[PDB]
DNA sequence: GTATAATGTG
């Protein structure tokens, strides 16, 4: 619930990365400009975020 | 490789890798070739040849 | 072209510090930081920390 | 920029080209990479308006 | 600093190449690719003719490598006069050695055209293309790039010839375009205004701080959203328990999915005229008294 | 002035008039700039004489 | 997809 004992930082590996996101970006577009929502495997896409 | 590090007063990469921060940011930007590592074993066995 | 390999690059870093060993240089530094040399010692004692 | 340097970096190898402009285009990712973490830190920031 | 000037001495290690050499390299480049080609079509693989074949290879391979290096600085010298247009320098350079690669995979020599000229039109191309569809955020399709630039170059032509901002009428009659078309155009194309930049200039907060949601509010649904589904489970829950399974399933409650009256009655075998019936009765059960008056509330 | 003379120096010169030279368009940008963000010119409070 | 020519910056 509210149990925080600690907090630690350290540093972050390929795998550590990769772990923390559930989908990879492969394109650049941010928005579609006709329908005014996310692209496909964009900066905003459904997919991944 | 991470701004942070190689960049810093003192530069961590530079500390750990016994390297100059001229040499270090040389070999990031693609400036100078550097020797990663050599045969020295097979070196010194075919010293005399 | 033989015995030495040599390149540019953040990937020349990664291969010479993932080939390079802390504990070995670690050793040889606490070894040297155990003799004099007060104007190198206290680049020997950041290296070292 | 980020997204755009990788995607060319990868179109370069599958194309295939001189090391020289593959040599110039990674020292452009890893300058791109440099800027998102910290503009500033190192070189000329980064101005678009 | 200066990523342009390690570019610069990279290039400029090498040297140039002149009319013999251009015939001698594509020659040899020809024969390179010839080469090739006997590689993958030599059934018959020959002995020493397939070392010897391996090494011309590798000759091609080098003329061409030689022959990119020595036509970057045209390259350079054509993106030049693409900067300051939302792309570095570098980027153009970038797209326009890409452009280059493309020329040469497609030169012929046999015409006598000097390869310059053949790589020129390529470099422009790409980097006109990279810069289309790299230079905004907002990517626009290529098209519709191409018809903002037709109409900056209309508006910036009238002003220049009338001396004044020319009128939205005025550039529709020298352009021929719609006038809500242009309106789309120009609205289209806009640089965005980032949000961190400051605002009232005493860098107290950045725009992005003063900026809405569009999501239920604390108590806008919340508590009105909660409130009418108790009210809900208190009047709709009145009705009866025929008419109750009647609204869950031809309206919506429990399973949702409103079951029109043909879909309801394939469910209870009940006609679609039997329905209605009941249906007005229940509205005219609940118009009158306590429930019509919760209900109000939600209604307005 | 500086684009006038980067037109000139590029423009046919038979039939050059300065009409077609000058440029307007960034003067009149400039007094707009200065009269609308500079922080010397500020709306005039009206409480009282 | 291009055929005069066009070969190193702010």
């Amino acid at each position: 619930v509210n149990f925080f004992d600690e907090l630690r930082i350290g540093l972050a590996t390929a795998e550590d990365i990769r772990q923390w996101s559930y989908g990879e970006v492969k394109k650049p577009e941010t928005i579609n400009y006709r329908t005014l929502k996310p692209e496909k495997d964009g900066l905003f896409c459904e997919k991944i975020f | 490789t991470h701004i942070w590090y190689f960049k810093g007063v003192p530069s961590r990469l530079g500390y750990l890798l016994d390297l100059a921060p001229k040499d270090l940011e040389k070999i990031i930007y693609f400036a100078a070739y550097v020797i990663t590592s050599v045969d020295e074993e097979m070196r010194h066995n075919e010293l005399s040849t | 072209g033989e015995y030495f390999t040599g390149a540019m690059g953040a990937e020349s870093i990664q291969k010479l510090i993932e080939n390079f060993d802390i504990d070995a240089e670690a050793e040889s530094l606490r070894d040297v930081i155990r003799n004099g040399k007060g104007q190198k010692k206290l680049r020997a004692l950041k290296r070292l920390k | 920029r980020v997204i755009n340097r990788n995607n060319r970096l990868k179109r370069l190898i599958d194309l295939g080209a001189p090391e020289i402009i593959v040599n110039n285009e990674k020292r452009m990712l890893q300058e791109s990479v440099d800027a998102l973490f910290d503009n500033g830190r190192r070189g000329r920031p980064v101005t678009g308006p | 600093a200066d990523l342009v000037r390690v570019y610069l001495n990279g290039i400029g290690k090498t040297a140039l190449l002149n009319a013999a050499g251009e015939v001698e390299l594509a020659k040899r480049i020809e024969a390179g690719l010839y080469a090739e080609h006997l590689l993958e079509t030599r059934k018959r693989l020959g002995e020493n003719r397939k070392r010897d074949l391996a090494a011309v290879v590798r000759d091609g391979e080098a003329a061409r490598r030689h022959l990119l290096e020595a036509n970057l600085r045209l390259v350079v010298s054509l993106a030049k006069r693409y900067t300051g247009r939302g792309m570095p320098l570098l980027d153009l350079i970038q797209e326009g050695n890409l452009g280059l690669i493309r020329a040469m995979e497609k030169f012929d020599y046999t015409k006598g055209f000097k390869f310059s000229t053949y790589a020129t039109w390529w470099i422009r191309q790409a980097i006109t293309r990279g810069m289309a569809d790299q230079s905004r955020t907002i990517r626009l399709p290529v098209h519709l790039v191409e018809q903002v630039n037709k109409l900056a170059r209309i508006k910036r032509e009238m002003h220049q010839h009338l001396g004044r901002e020319a009128t939205d009428e005025e550039l529709a009659a020298e352009s021929g375009i719609p006038i809500d078309k242009i309106n789309d155009l120009l609205e289209h194309s806009r640089d965005p205004v980032s949000l961190d930049m400051p605002v009232g200039s005493e860098e107290e907060a950045p725009l992005g701080d003063f900026i809405e949601d569009a999501e239920a509010m604390s108590a806008e649904n919340a508590v009105i959203a909660e409130l009418l589904h108790t009210d809900i489970r208190s009047v709709l829950a009145t009705l009866d328990e025929r008419e109750h399974q009647v609204i869950r399933l031809r309206f919506g409650l429990d399973d949702g999915q409103p079951r029109t009256l043909d879909q309801i009655g394939k469910l209870f075998g009940l006609s679609r005229e039997r329905v209605r019936q009941i249906e007005r009765d229940v509205m005219s059960k609940l118009r009158h008294g306590e429930r019509a008056d919760r209900l109000r509330s939600y209604a307005s | 002035e500086r684009v006038v003379r980067e037109r000139m120096t590029t423009q046919d010169v038979e039939a050059i008039t300065p009409q077609t030279l000058i440029n307007i368009r960034p003067v009149v940008a400039a007094i707009k700039e200065f009269f609308g963000t500079s922080q010397l010119s500020q709306f005039m409070d009206q409480n009282n004489p």
